[PDB]
């Protein structure tokens, strides 16, 4: 009789029953159907995923171990869709990314 | 050259009336109320009186007078008349009802009849196999009471077909009824039909029709104007054959020597100036001495122009992926500018991004080449592309004209739209084909075995007839036998059966039924019974419907 | 299959292309039909000699397969 | 007076009808009716 | 009692590489980051289905704030990932 | 050629209106290259509006809603 949670039904490791706790008590629809928090649990797999493939090559580019929030900050924005989404949002500890006009250089 | 197709002509001549001096108050008529046409007449005679399609539609005018007679083949009257028709039919069964009694209305009117207390001519009437029993008593309903006829039967088109080539009554055969939407095999033992072994396939004309809609729509989304249904069923009509063998003539229908046949198509300074005109003199000079020699210098800068440019193309081409390893390469190269000399700012200056400096450099690459292209005239092929072969068959297109901007392709579907009854899996129905279903029935049922036939298998595969509308494709009858022959044991002798016209068999079955044998008697329901048994009374004869229970 | 009826020898051809499609990818492979009749004769005329017959019939170690 | 009674629906509640007898008659095989005479899937893939 | 998505987070980098550290700060950023795209793709699917005068959420709502949230290829991939998931959750039988 | 159906007055009556003494004969087809960009990011959110409501109409509805998502809401056709 005993059966196991929704999110290995649906085959994902975020927690479908939380998200479906959160969309139901979140006060944005009276009625909230099933497949709903199965659909938004897989885009946030999918998203969480990528942000965390960026991360673990940026700080293998760094030659380090961990994941520093420097190396989230060159992720988001070396890459141009991650530019765009999260264009608003400063990373707190993030810093600048290396630029230099070429009319700034010594040209001679 | 491209056939053009339009809508079908419209009649000119008006339906005519049958004579009231012909009217027997005793004679029955045969309906045969088909989903797509309507065949009505006479028993005495062998040739139906009338034939039109089972549509009708309502007509509005400025006076005020909502004429809506427009019943069957007074819709193929103008373009506007015949768009607004509307069919009882919605499937395989009758819906709305009040349109069924206008078309026998109309049909009673063409018919010659002058009535008194209603009809007084007892009713050959076909029925759907195995049909629901709304229908049953709903028709029981209206044809007692709105109309009052004497007697009714009723049965299916297949086996009234079958009654027709075998009027004997007590042979032994198979029949396979091609019909508007659905498709069924019927087992036939001493002339009555198993309808316990009777097998169904949802598939017919109209859904063949849009399939090929569908597909065709596929094929060409940015097509100019919107073609209706009857110009689909006019080219599913003149353009669709089976083909003998599926397996072998779908990997060889896209070659060259293939396309070619059965392909349809339906429709300071002042020194710098000098030196350049000394070096123009110069190449004149070489050019007049030796062509031959600048002509191959000229093809070979051309050829490494375009060679350059094709590289330049290829790495701007693996620039744009994100998971290519350039990409990567390209982060490790931001990450190691990050992580620090006028090299290092020459590499700073060089990795930065120039997509409209590339566009540039590929327009100056571009006209080196017309220049080595100019100096050696003055000194990508459709044959290999599949896509094109699919789309646009075995000529060159341009899409700057606008008579082949109108034109359509038919090879591959002229086989996989009448392919669809012996693999309903590409329609969509989880069902066996028809040839799955005839192994079935004669192989492991009767009291057969897998490889011995009992006595009435024998007879089954002796007396194999094909009947239904839908038995106007060519290569249908040549694919059963091949199949019949593929499954059965050898030595066994196969008889198919085909009409010259298999639409009016059913008509001429029930025609013979009512007027060779006196044994129609045996089949006919009068008042009495309709009001003692009720309108859930089935009678089990040789031809009709059985008890839904055992 | 091919089955010899004087000897008895059996053959393995392959699988039949009808069965081509129950996996996308497989080790068998798939051949198609015969396409002549299931039974089949035919007269033959073997040539021998006498030193085969004493080769076959003293083979020191013993006999061997096929 | 008769309702529209589209071509869905009436599969529907004749296998509804098909049902009750047959729960009716447990609480007897069927012969031909609309699903039984209905092509089964095949067995070759 | 407070609640974090830090164990899932962290198993689906374990996924993907297995020797990496992790700063505490980096779980707060990305905590954020993944509240924040919930929120804004709720939001956008509640008020989608306030203009469709409909009182219920479903996948097709949400599906729809997706393709006008995400970028078109990060929007089809999104869809290719959450269609696969709500077809194996759906296979329930 | 039916992209040529903006015309260079118009774009002239538009650079008038900013108040513009001189306008350079560049500048049309460059505003060309912006507007054409422009409107298409206003059809991306309105034709999937358009999509979710099972319509195949577009109109006075779904367009200001698309505006008043992406940030410049717009009086005067309801919403």
């Amino acid at each position: 009789k005993a059966s196991q949670s929704r999110s290995a039904k649906a085959g994902l490791t975020f927690p479908v029953g939380r998200v479906h706790r959160l969309l139901r008590r979140g006060n944005y629809a009276q009625r909230i159907g099933s497949g709903a928090p199965v659909y938004l649990t897989a885009v946030l797999e999918y998203l969480a995923a990528e942000i965390l493939e960026l991360a673990g090559n940026a700080a293998r580019d760094n030659k380090k171990t961990r994941i520093i929030p420097r190396h989230l900050q060159l992720a988001i924005r070396n890459d141009d869709e991650l530019n765009k989404l999260l264009g608003n949002v400063t990373i707190a500890q993030g810093g600048v990314l290396p630029n230099i006009h070429q009319n700034l250089l010594p040209k001679k | 050259k491209a056939v053009v197709i339009d809508d079908p002509p419209l009649r000119q001549t008006p339906e005519p009336f049958d004579e009231q001096s012909a009217y027997n108050p005793q004679s029955p008529i045969a309906i045969d109320f088909g989903s797509s046409k309507l065949r009505a007449g006479f028993v005495n005679h062998a040739t139906p009186t009338h034939i039109f399609p089972n549509a009708l539609t309502k007509f509005r005018d400025r006076k005020l007078n909502k004429n809506f007679t427009f019943v069957g083949n007074d819709t193929l009257l103008d373009q506007a008349v015949r768009s607004q028709s509307r069919s009882p039919f919605d499937g395989p069964f009758v819906t709305n009802w009040n349109l069924t009694e206008e078309i026998l209305d109309y049909t009673f009117h063409h018919l010659g009849v002058v009535p008194d207390n209603g009809i007084p001519n007892p009713i050959l009437l076909t029925e759907r196999l195995a049909t629901v029993q709304s229908q049953r008593t709903n028709w029981y309903q209206i044809l007692f009471e709105t109309y009052n006829v004497p007697g009714v039967t009723f049965g299916i088109d297949s086996l009234f077909s079958f009654y027709n080539y075998n009027p004997s009554g007590n042979k032994t055969g198979l029949v396979i009824s091609c019909g508007h939407e659905d498709t069924n095999v019927i087992p036939v033992v001493d002339g009555a039909g198993i309808l316990t072994d009777a097998k169904r396939i949802n598939w017919g004309g109209h859904q063949a029709v849009d399939y090929l809609n569908d597909l065709m729509a596929l094929k060409y989304p940015y097509f100019p104007t919107k073609m209706s249904y009857l110009q689909y069923e006019t080219m599913y009509k003149d353009y669709c054959y089976v083909s003998r063998n599926y397996d072998e003539d779908i990997e060889k229908i896209l070659t060259l020597e293939n396309l070619d046949t059965n392909d349809v198509v339906v429709e300071e300074k002042e020194r710098v100036a000098k030196e350049e005109e000394e070096k123009k003199l110069k190449e004149q000079q070489w050019r007049e001495t030796d062509l031959n020699g600048w002509i191959k210098d000229k093809r070979l800068k051309l050829n490494k122009l375009i060679k350059r440019r094709k590289e330049k193309l290829k790495l701007r081409d693996e620039m744009k992926d994100r998971k290519s390893q350039v990409s990567q390469n390209r982060m490790k190269n931001l990450a190691s500018l990050a992580e620090d000399n006028d090299e290092d700012w020459l590499i700073y200056t060089d990795i930065t991004q120039n997509p409209e400096a590339f566009e540039e450099a590929l327009e100056y690459e571009y006209k080196d080449i017309v220049e080595l292209e100019r100096l050696l005239l003055e000194h990508y092929d459709w044959r290999n592309s599949i896509l094109h072969l699919f789309l646009r068959g075995p000529r060159p297109h341009d899409s700057e004209n606008i008579h082949e901007q109108h034109q359509m392709h038919l090879n591959v579907e002229r086989i996989r739209v009448p392919e669809v009854i012996f693999q309903p899996t590409m329609g969509g129905q989880d069902q066996a084909g028809i040839c799955e279903l005839s192994e079935t029935i004669l192989l492991k049922k009767f009291g057969s075995q897998p490889g011995k036939l009992s006595q009435t298998s024998i007879d089954m595969v002796n007396n194999v007839l094909i009947t239904g509308g839908n038995a106007k494709v060519p290569g249908l009858k040549e694919r059963i036998v091949k199949e019949f022959t593929g499954f059965l044991p050898t030595g066994t002798n196969i008889t198919v059966n085909m009409s010259s016209d298999p639409s009016l068999d059913a008509w001429k079955g029930m025609a013979a039924l009512a007027r060779n044998e006196e044994q129609y008697r045996k089949t006919v329901i009068s008042k009495k019974e309709y009001e003692e048994y009720g309108p859930e009374y089935i009678k089990e004869h040789k031809l009709g419907n059985t008890k839904y229970f055992e | 299959i091919y089955i010899e009826a004087n000897t008895g020898a059996v053959k393995r051809v392959g699988r039949s292309d009808a069965y081509a499609t129950e996996f996308d990818l497989e080790t068998e492979e798939y051949v198609p039909l015969p396409k002549g009749e299931v039974h089949k004769k035919k007269e033959i005329v073997q040539d021998v000699t006498l030193h085969d017959l004493d080769v076959a019939n003293a083979r020191p170690q013993g006999g061997q397969d096929v | 007076t008769r309702r529209h009674k589209s071509a869905r629906q009436l599969i529907s509640d004749e296998n509804k009808r098909i049902n009750a007898l047959l729960t009716k008659a447990n609480k007897l095989v069927p012969k031909a009716t609309y699903f039984s005479v209905e092509a089964p899937p095949s067995i070759r893939p | 009692r407070k609640e974090t998505y830090s164990s899932y987070i962290y198993k689906v980098l374990k996924q993907t590489h297995p020797d990496t550290g992790i700063s505490q700060k980096s779980m707060s950023i990305l905590n954020s980051f993944v509240n924040d795209i919930f929120e804004r793709i709720a939001t956008e699917a509640s008020k989608l289905a306030a203009y469709n005068k409909k009182s219920t959420i479903s996948a097709r709502e949400i599906q729809t704030a997706v393709r006008l949230i995400l970028p078109g290829e990060l929007a089809k991939h999104a869809v290719s990932e959450g269609t696969r998931a709500v077809t194996k959750y759906s296979s329930s039988t | 050629d039916n992209i040529q159906g903006i015309t260079k007055p118009a774009i002239r009556r538009l650079a008038r209106r900013g108040g513009v003494k001189r306008i350079s004969g560049l500048i049309y087809e460059e505003t060309r290259g912006v507007l054409k960009v422009f409107l298409e990011n206003v059809i991306r959110d309105a034709v999937t509006y358009t999509e979710h409501a099972k319509r195949k109409t577009v109109t006075a509805m779904d367009v200001v809603y698309a505006l008043k998502r992406q940030g410049r809401t717009l009086y005067g056709f309801g919403g």
